[PDB]
RNA sequence: GCGCCGGAGCCUCGGUUGGCCUCGGAUAGCCGGUCCCCCGCCGGGGUCCGGUGCGGAGAGCCCUUCGUCCCGGGAAACGGGGCGGCCGGAAAGGGGGCCGCCCUCUCGCCCGUCACGCACCGCACGUUCGUGGGGAACCUGGCGCUAAACCAUUCGUAGACGAC
RNA sequence: UGGUAAGCAGAACUGGCGCUGCGGGAUGAACCGAACGCCGGGUUAAGGCGCCCGAUGCCGACGCUCAUCAGACCCCAGAAAA
RNA sequence: GCGGUGCGCCGCGACCGGCUCCGGGACGGCUGGGAAGGCCCGGCGGGGAAGGUGGCCCGGGGGCCCCGGGUGUUACAGCCCA
């Protein structure tokens, strides 16, 4: 009972509208590939709206400031926090329930992670329109594990790849024990069909 | 006049009251464009006043009826005559819709006045609406889709229903 | 307005095979092979005909920026052909008043030397662009000669040996020295 | 209203936490970045500072006032005996940092490196390493220990040595070695492992670390001088003697 | 045996905005996300199934230390699928995000 | 690469609205975004609907831009895009999608005890055909 | 008197009421099969063939559970069940999949027989994850561990005092 | 009406605030809606309905617009000539 | 038994009435005594052009199959009027 998200090729603040609103009705929500998010507009106007958020720090002491969290991870965490009454308890219990990641860890690599469509760029933005990668927005403003986070991404997905195609394996053989064996499946087989399970 | 909803078309007919100089005055027809019968009988008089020495007081509305489309399935090309207040000057305009029914082409202008123009409906003033044979069309918006063999796909099908699962398990094909 | 079409058909020759996974294209022929990705202009790339004699780029619904985006792609597949058959070659004449801008290419071409561009002790050492080599060539005393397939590279990398030898704090009329784009060409003559 | 007569920032804000170093040794915070067509070598070393005194050498700089003429240099001695390798620590490369996947101690670790294990060494029984020291001398013990090498060359991509200093050697006072991971930069993380295995339990002289003519940087806590007021501290502009609650401090 | 009731969640009160009135409760139920589909739903009988530190007595069982506050399905919230419950004691704020059982058994299929 | 076309006389099924789940006639391109659609043998009235609502399907007949509904209806039967519909994969998976969400409580059962059966007949021989692998290779 | 593995019970904090064990990604394009051909140690590349309002569909899939007998028929025999080998796993390492027995039944799963179990007499927090987390001690069996920290004392690389 | 203007000074008419809560304008004495016994159900105003935050999670409609300073709701809280 | 009166606590149902918010059915009136459309066959007759069907030409795509120009009024499609 957790929406494992992917992060990939979703609208920041589209994501965390919806992130926020399930996290305040008791869900348990899991935001994966958060470099992999997008930002509307093109990339130079949202890097200068970010350097413009580094310059908003406590003139007396920028210790005390607005703590500018760097990874797209804390971005996202960042955008997330903004749309909860995270002042209030039950907005304080929201931020424990939501766990945001880089690119995707242990737990959650060998999980089927959902896309939100009403979130994704593809659906959201015209094509035309142009957008700001957060893996390249956060890396250019002093987030430092890009590459780190790249190399374990890339070395998980042909990881990920030999389940798939073992899997496309088992697959050819379900198909297969299915021509050899139609006669003996045929009346099981022939009310799934007559209830529209199979046509 | 609110441009609310698809507007009517109207045949508002009203006379100048019988007088002694002048007991059987000269009628007067108008194509009033309206949400309803009510706000057609208001702007019938908004022209008849500014045209004629007729207010509502001295006058009567003789016949506030509704006409209809003679061809709501033929799709037709429709010249609209506008009389638009800019924020400085009023401006004569020549513009061109292709609707089935002519007063819902008179609508799609009032979205359009607005939509270009910022100009609220009662800036507006429709004078003329004419169906004009497909030559006699010079706004080439309309004269695209005068075309035997008219032939294009649905390129980039955007889907919506975006919420309906809200947590699917595959990006969205928008191929198709 | 949404014009409902626009399309410009490139008429590819007999010598080049041009093919195109998606509306990638990848073009070669007699001298070497080009791929541009125009995954960024959102266009119907079709390529129809028996042998596939000529390239189709539709653009359906599209706003007056949009139709601006059918002949680039025309464009730049015809100088992809352009590259593929005769090649690119952009001839540039070092202009001097005084001191002989010193050229000679290390790198077989990948990298040019420039001394002596007013008696600059510094010398420049411009590295060339993965494809185009440089060639001081004969029968012409200040000649340079880049040859490449990719338009793109040849007069890119003809600008960064352009832009290197700008004359800096002085009035650039009077000073005309530097090493400048005389002829846009083809290696190989049609 | 503005600083009337425009003037430059008493002291930098690129140190500003002036507080006690909570580390006496000075951490290596970055060791240099590595290319695997180096040789294998150690990146830092760990001395004493002896002292101070002259130098005399004939300058050969063309150009100065002072070329081929003799000069008077201040040195420091630092005195640096052989260090003893006593343990690898390898550092996996993580999103979140570098974390440290496994250390892996010697067998036999010198009595002054048992010390730095203890804030008091006379009262303890002294068992520090004892039970680590069993995983050696018995047959299943070193098929874990040959485990780790094999994991630690295969996940690993940062190997730091730990070599401590051998502090029987030195006119101090104190017996408690320093111990300090040096990073070794050189070939492949196998090759890395392979080599620091071979120095395991074994000494470091400074010609292995560092030769003759090198630029280096040294890093170390300064000479503590307690509580100071911002004329010591900060080395402000005192106040014109005529001022009634103390001149020593900013107006 | 299986489950009897459908998973609800107390997404807080009928309020306006700086104002909750405490009485009605807005329920989530799990599945509906249109007015069309809320329909079933009006009248059924919905609990706020709790324990507590003491053992309380079990209607058809033995002491447990769970407790209820039983409530009603009155009517559709908004036009999203969202539903009004009100309670015999208004549900406490503890409970918001939590799961309530809108129950089957006013049914009228 | 695009297969089906906004052509005058395409069969177009509607998602969507008053006449969901009905193949309807390109009759004529009124606008940029709408089209007069009619279906005469499906019980669509000659009527303005967008494109929005239509998912064009790959049947084309050859009927005029201006042909009124009796030209429509000869062309549809002519074709026979009644029975031609209900062949497609498409068409028999909207009835099957039908089918499943008109499925009784006892349908249900009955499903579930073949469901399961199906699969253990499978599982067994999927199961074999996995031993028929590892076996090769000694 | 504490760390590992092997019943009876008292407190306490409560939330839950079956699982999904994973391609990468495209979007003016996709998904899944194939050898006459090709470079790669059986991977990619095509070519051809199917699917594409995703049906090798998250609009999905998997598990579906009153209990048991008696006797049948399909189904399984390459099966189920648990004791010692072999055979997996770093970004925050996990409960898997197999080839070998010492092994216990021919039962488990789908249709039909044949009877039965508080049928608690219309009624609510039922059914689970759950020998859940935490807190004390009690019966206990093997297998095991015998430490430091702080003060004090001293130093002066330190220091208002603590700290170091 | 005076004054370049002013959250300026001085009048006419009506309504407010003062004396007055409440819904909305994030927040404001006066703006907008509506004036108040204590309550249950219903329904509205003015405002709203991505999330904070109740409500568009409509398969809403047709257009306009790309900003390296976007724009975003009476009073009202930052602009002109060009 | 009836009538009054209550339950120790926790509950459930039933019908009746009040006020409510929705859904389903069915009937009728009016208009330009609706407008268009379906169905008989574009009944017989005459006409007009076009977003121009066949015919023919043009230009070239395919092993004879089809697109893109032109001509001009029904042919091997339709459309609006008298």
């Amino acid at each position: 009972q957790v929406l494992v998200l992917d992060g990939r090729g979703h609208l920041l603040g589209r994501l965390a509208a919806i992130v926020a609103k399930q996290v305040l009705l008791g869900r348990k929500v899991v935001v994966v590939r958060c470099e992999g998010i997008n930002i509307s507009g093109n990339f130079y106007r949202n890097k200068l709206k970010y350097l413009a958020f580094l310059r908003k720090r406590m003139n007396t002491n920028p210790s005390r400031g607005p703590y500018h969290f760097r990874a797209p991870s804390r971005i996202f965490w960042r955008t997330v926090r903004g749309m909860l009454p995270h002042k209030t308890k039950r907005g304080q219990a929201a931020l424990d329930r939501l766990k945001v990641f880089d690119g995707i860890p242990p737990p959650y690599d060998k999980k089927k992670r959902m896309v939100v469509p009403a979130a994704l760029k593809v659906v959201r933005l015209k094509p035309t329109r142009k957008f700001a990668y957060l893996g390249r927005l956060a890396h250019e403003v002093g987030w430092k594990y890009q590459a780190v986070t790249a190399t374990l991404e890339e070395k998980r997905k042909e990881k990920a790849k030999i389940h798939y195609r073992k899997k496309k394996q088992i697959m050819r053989l379900r198909k297969q024990a299915e021509k050899n064996v139609e006669k003996k499946i045929s009346k099981f087989t022939e009310v799934l069909k007559t209830h529209g399970l199979l046509v | 006049t609110k441009a609310s909803g698809t507007l009517r078309e109207y045949k508002v007919v009203g006379r100048c009251l019988p007088t002694s100089k002048s007991p059987a005055p000269p009628l007067y027809r108008m194509r009033i464009f309206a949400p309803n019968h009510v706000v057609a009988k208001s702007r019938f008089w908004y022209f008849v006043l500014e045209l004629k020495k007729m207010k509502k007081s001295s006058g009567e509305i003789v016949y506030c009826g509704q006409v209809f489309e003679k061809s709501p399935l033929r799709v037709k090309n429709f010249g609209i005559w506008l009389r638009y207040d800019s924020r400085s000057g009023t401006h004569n305009m020549y513009h061109e819709y292709r609707d089935l029914i002519m007063a819902s082409a008179v609508t799609q202008c009032y979205r359009d006045m607005g939509a270009r123009h910022r100009a609220r409906a009662h800036s507006i003033q429709v004078m003329k609406v004419e169906e004009m044979a497909a030559a006699r069309c010079p706004r080439p918006a309309v004269k695209q889709f005068h075309d035997s063999r008219i032939r294009f796909p649905l390129p980039h099908r955007v889907l919506r229903r975006q919420h309906k699962p809200r947590f699917t398990a595959k990006r969205p094909n928008t191929f198709f | 307005m949404k014009t409902i079409l626009s399309n410009q058909t490139v008429d590819i020759p007999e010598n080049v095979d041009i093919s195109l996974k998606g509306r990638t294209v990848i073009v070669k022929g007699p001298r070497g092979t080009l791929r541009r990705d125009f995954n960024h202009i959102n266009v119907e790339l079709s390529l129809l005909g028996k042998k596939k004699k000529r390239l189709r780029v539709d653009k359906w619904w599209g706003n007056r920026k949009e139709l601006a985006t059918v002949r680039t792609i025309c464009s730049h597949v015809q100088n992809m052909i352009k590259g593929v058959t005769l090649g690119f070659r952009y001839k540039m004449r070092s202009v001097y008043a005084h001191f002989p801008i010193n050229v000679v290419i290390q790198e077989n071409g990948s990298l040019v030397e420039i001394r002596n561009f007013l008696g600059e002790k510094y010398i420049r050492r411009v590295r060339m662009r993965p494809g185009v080599a440089c060639s001081v060539s004969q029968a012409q005393k200040d000649e340079l000669v880049l040859e490449g397939n990719d338009i793109e590279l040849v007069s890119n990398s003809a600008a960064l040996i352009q832009q290197a030898t700008t004359v800096k704090n002085k009035d650039i009329r009077k000073f005309l020295d530097g090493i400048y784009v005389s002829e846009k060409g083809t290696v190989q003559q049609a | 209203s503005h600083r009337k007569f425009s003037a430059p920032r008493h002291g930098s804000l690129g140190f500003l936490p002036r507080k006690r170093s909570s580390r006496h040794r000075g951490k290596v915070k970055s060791f240099p970045k590595d290319d695997p067509s180096k040789p294998v070598h150690l990146t830092a070393f760990l001395g004493y500072k002896a002292g101070m005194t002259h130098i005399v050498r004939e300058v050969d700089r063309p150009g100065s006032k002072v070329n081929k003429k003799e000069v008077v240099e201040a040195v420091t001695i630092v005195e640096t005996p052989p260090m003893v390798v006593v343990g690898i620590v390898g550092y996996v490369e993580t999103p979140r940092g570098l974390r440290t996947f496994k250390t892996v101690f010697a067998e036999h670790i010198s009595d002054e490196c048992k010390r730095r294990f203890y804030k008091n060494w006379h009262k303890s029984k002294k068992k520090a390493f004892t039970k680590y020291c069993k995983k050696w001398q018995d047959d299943a013990g070193k098929r874990q220990l040959d485990k780790d090498f094999s994991s630690m060359k295969k996940y690993c991509q940062v190997i730091r040595v730990l070599a401590h200093t051998q502090m029987r050697l030195l006119p101090l006072r104190q017996k408690k070695a320093h111990l300090m991971e040096i990073q070794v930069n050189g070939g492949t993380v196998a090759e890395k492992l392979d080599w620091a295995r071979e120095r395991l339990e074994q000494q470091v002289p400074v010609s292995q670390v560092f030769g003759q003519d090198e630029m280096i940087d040294v890093i170390g806590v300064t000479k503590g001088k307690g509580y100071k007021g911002v004329t010591s501290r900060w080395h402000t502009k005192k106040l014109p003697r005529k001022t009634h609650r103390g001149l020593r401090k900013v107006a | 045996s299986g489950r009897l009731w459908c998973k609800a969640i107390f997404a807080g009160y009928k309020r306006g905005l700086r104002n909750q009135r405490e009485h009605t409760a807005l329920l989530k139920i799990e599945g509906v996300y249109a007015r069309d589909e809320t329909e079933f739903y009006l009248g059924k009988r919905c609990a706020y199934v709790y324990k507590a530190k003491n053992n309380t007595v079990t209607p058809g069982g033995k002491p447990n230390k769970t407790r209820v506050i039983w409530g009603k399905v009155t009517r559709a919230h908004g036009n999203s699928g969202m539903v009004r419950a009100k309670f015999r004691s208004n549900l406490p704020a503890k409970a918001i995000g939590h799961r309530i059982r809108v129950m089957l058994y006013p049914s009228r299929i | 690469v695009f297969r089906r076309f906004v052509e005058v006389g395409r069969v177009a099924y509607v998602s969507f609205g008053p006449h969901a789940g009905k193949l309807v006639a390109i009759v004529d391109v009124i606008d940029q975004n709408r089209a007069l659609v009619d279906g005469p043998c499906t019980r669509v009235r000659r009527q303005a609907m967008p494109f929005k609502c239509m998912q064009l399907t790959d049947f084309i007949l050859k009927f005029p831009h201006s042909a009124r509904q009796k030209y429509v209806r000869k062309a549809w039967e002519k074709a026979d895009i009644n029975t031609k519909w209900a062949a497609t994969r498409w068409a028999k998976k909207i009835e099957a999608r039908e089918r499943k969400a008109k499925m009784t409580d006892f349908d249900r059962y009955k499903v579930m005890k073949a469901k399961k059966m199906r699969n253990r007949i499978i599982k067994n021989e999927v199961k074999k055909l996995q031993r028929a692998a590892l076996l090769k290779a000694s």
